[PDB]
RNA sequence: GGGGCCUGACUGCGAGGCCUGCAAGCCGAGCAGGGGCGAAAGCCGGGCCUAGUGAACCGGUGGUCCCGUGUGGAAGGGCCA
RNA sequence: CUGGUGUUGGCUCUUGGUCGCGCCUGCGUAGGAUAGGUGGGAGCCUGUGAACCCCCGCCUCCGGGUGGGGGGGAGGCGCCGGUGAAAUACCACCCUGGCGCGGCUGGGGGCCUAACCCUCGGAUGGGGGGACAGCGCUUGGCGGGCAGUUUGACUGGGGCGG
RNA sequence: CGUAGGGAAACCGAGUCCGAACAGGGCGCGUCCGCGGCCGUGGACCCGAAACCGGG
RNA sequence: CGGGGGGAACCUGGGGAACUGAAACAUCUCAGUACCCAGAGGAGAGGAAAGAGAAAUCGACUCCCUGAGUAGCGGCGAGCG
RNA sequence: GCCCGGAUAGCUCAGUCGGUAGAGCAGGGGAUUGAAAAUCCCCGUGUCCUUGGUUCGAUUCCGAGUCCGGGCACCA
């Protein structure tokens, strides 16, 4: 699925199967033996964060976990709570 | 430093004891090495530089004063070719090796300078000056060096027998400088 | 990981220490603990004002103890205490000392932070000291009537 | 068949023909370079002759007047083998 | 199915590889004796406490080699000599193999809990599992379960044979 | 488009390429519109499959 | 306050074939075509250089004509461009 | 095409960490025995595949030609 935080989705990529000598080598130079359709997913992990009161989980791409990290920071500035669990995500941006 | 300090040997009393170490490639490709044969030197250094050269019955006069000290003939030629408990080096001029009765019972000799007819010749500095040692199975370098009353002339092996690196093929790089001996070691680039 | 301490700790104690961590630590450790902080530019320099001010906030109530020491540690109290002969027949302890000494010259002090033992009881000559860290020894004079 | 010196089992070219759907296949005098054998006339561009062979593409070697993506060089190409 | 990486953390035990550095290492024959090579090299070591004796580690070719600690006191070594291819003290670069701490990365083995995962009379918590499993990226492999295809011509029909 | 060709190219030019070569030999003198024959690309003379794929 | 659903084509984006051609076929082609989904509107997209590319150069983007079946790409095949 | 491993007595094969050439087995004689084995004893076999070289010499160190043994690729 999709990260929260980047917005990184499965993009399609080709899975090339080849054979042969590089042409940078011995030579004559590679075949592609069979092209075909596949995905590549982001690296997507769970973040459970306390925050306010209420506990909070995120969907979100490894590479992108500190910008969690950042937002409960830019976080503590804020007037919230009023049991919402849900409601504190959307309104941690 | 801002250079190589020679005059940094500020261990007992008089210092002629100081040297010249390093390393290079071990049986680079497939021969070896060799060093000038008493590499000439910017600096004659004023050495007791003992030529036990192979002269003729001529050369007896001044073979000996071109910087050295005894010079034979005929006499140690045959007459010392049988002892192995008692009995630098010029040439034997146009051709006549010295392995026909002097290799009989590794030295060390390359030639002398050229002339025809003397040693002591009409220009004659480069004659008593450094020393030279070949290949040594591990390593090799392994020189003498100065004397102990000198600021710049101790620093005279920079571009010279740091520069006897012209001998070594291929291997790696020919070079692991390390002066200094009978007292401490300090190192050096070249 | 760039982290800034609380409740110090092995290894890396201290309060305030930045050190640095595997983030798996500090991620799923110190700061769900409480036991540090992200080091963020943010908290680094609310860092910084935490020491800026009480370290030179600090340097207050020392230079300021110095500016009230250069004002006693030469100048004498001095108590017309009734007393018979060599001994005295009541005591006197500091509330009648930083008292006499508020009355005499208007300066405040504390009962306290002196370096008292006894009450005196007994007419001669004494100097004792004042305190915190650096320290001001005052003195004072005996007397009769 | 036997012996002597040899390396023309050449490099640069080829009038002109055989054969022939194409592309291949085959013979070739003569000129130049620098040679070999011969006193010389001359002969030598493998083998008495007709089989022992495989287009292009794609690579590999060794060469080399060439090309070198702003310029100088590289990388990589072309050319000859 | 499987290596590497991410998600992925603490604490130990254990070890590799490397390079810093510092200590050792070496006994064909002759030769004082356990001589690693090549060059220096006529002077050094000792109150920056030697000669001689005991306790004590380590190494061994069982001959010795070498280090700590005790005592002690002004004396030891090399040159010379001789044998050997090479000779002695001492200082130099130089691993032939081994340890001792360093750094750099590498591997197993334990224990932990807090990520992840399962559970619990609904839990900011309690149990269990646990940095593995799961999932992302990447490496090679197994792979008619599935797919796309290919399976030549001549030929007294085709195939078989040629 | 044509008025310049040769050479893989650098280039040279009524020449140029191979070559050491004043041997040889290889290559080296219109356009625009209409119409018609034919050709290449699109069903390309018309009708016809057995089948394959996507979404229902 | 907004949204929702509809709209002949036309547009953008997310997914995305096969017959076919290669006189078999896998790389390649058909083709980012057909089709499915989401969205936009009278249009949509794009749009003010971290551009081009060899010019003391030009100066947002879009569309038309050139450039040119050139440059190249390519089981250097078919073909693409 | 590229990197490994090897050669030692008739056969299969050990090793100085550069100074010795050896097991085992077959092979031949001798003791045993109703025998053939297994036993037990003694004796032959050496370009240590090849020339060079390091060194005081080499059979193990290095360059090397050589023949087999694998191993991984590639093939227009």
């Amino acid at each position: 699925k999709v990260c929260e935080i980047s917005g990184k989705r499965p993009i399609v990529a080709n899975s090339i199967q080849r054979r042969g000598k590089a042409k940078r080598e011995g030579g004559v130079g590679k075949k592609t033996t069979g092209i075909s359709k596949r995905r590549q997913y982001p690296n997507l992990q769970k973040v459970r964060v306390r925050v306010a009161g209420q506990e909070i989980t995120f969907r979100v791409a490894a590479s992108h976990i500190p910008k969690v990290y950042e937002l409960v920071e830019r976080a503590k500035g804020l007037r919230l709570e009023g049991l919402s669990p849900k409601e504190i995500k959307k309104e941690l941006l | 430093k801002v250079y190589t300090i020679d005059e940094a040997a500020r261990t007992a009393k008089f210092d002629e004891t100081v040297e010249v170490h390093a390393k290079l490639g071990i049986d680079p490709r497939r021969s070896d090495q060799n060093v000038r044969g008493t590499v000439s030197l910017p600096h004659g250094l004023g050495k007791q530089v003992r030529v036990l050269a192979i002269a003729k019955g001529e050369k007896i006069k001044e073979a000996e004063e071109a910087g050295a000290d005894y010079v034979g003939g005929e006499e140690i030629i045959q007459a010392a070719a049988a002892a192995a408990a008692a009995a630098a080096a010029a040439a034997a001029a146009a051709a006549a090796a010295a392995a026909a009765a002097a290799a009989a019972a590794a030295a060390a000799a390359a030639a002398a300078a050229a002339a025809a007819a003397a040693a002591a010749a009409a220009a004659a500095a480069a004659a008593a000056a450094a020393a030279a040692a070949a290949a040594a199975a591990a390593a090799a370098a392994a020189a003498a060096a100065a004397a102990a009353a000198a600021a710049a002339a101790a620093a005279a092996a920079a571009a010279a027998a740091a520069a006897a690196a012209a001998a070594a093929a291929a291997a790696a790089a020919a070079a692991a400088a390390a002066a200094a001996a009978a007292a401490a070691a300090a190192a050096a680039a070249a | 990981m760039k982290v800034i301490l609380l409740e110090p700790l092995e290894n890396l104690g201290d309060v305030g220490q930045v050190v640095d961590v595997k983030p798996g630590y500090a991620r799923n450790y110190l700061l769900p603990r409480g036991l540090a902080v992200l080091a963020t530019e943010s908290n680094l320099k609310a860092l910084e004002a935490r020491i800026r001010a009480q370290a030179k906030r600090l340097a207050e109530r020392k230079a300021e103890a110095e500016r009230l020491k250069e004002i006693l540690e030469n100048l004498t109290l001095t108590i017309p205490v009734r007393a018979g002969e060599t001994k005295i027949y009541g005591s006197v302890t500091a509330k009648d000392i930083a008292e006499a000494l508020s009355r005499q010259h208007g300066v405040t002090i504390d009962p306290k932070r002196l370096a008292l033992e006894k009450p005196i009881k007994e007419l001669g000559e004494y100097v004792l000291t004042y305190k915190p860290h650096p320290e001001v020894p005052i003195q004072l004079k005996v007397s009769v009537v």
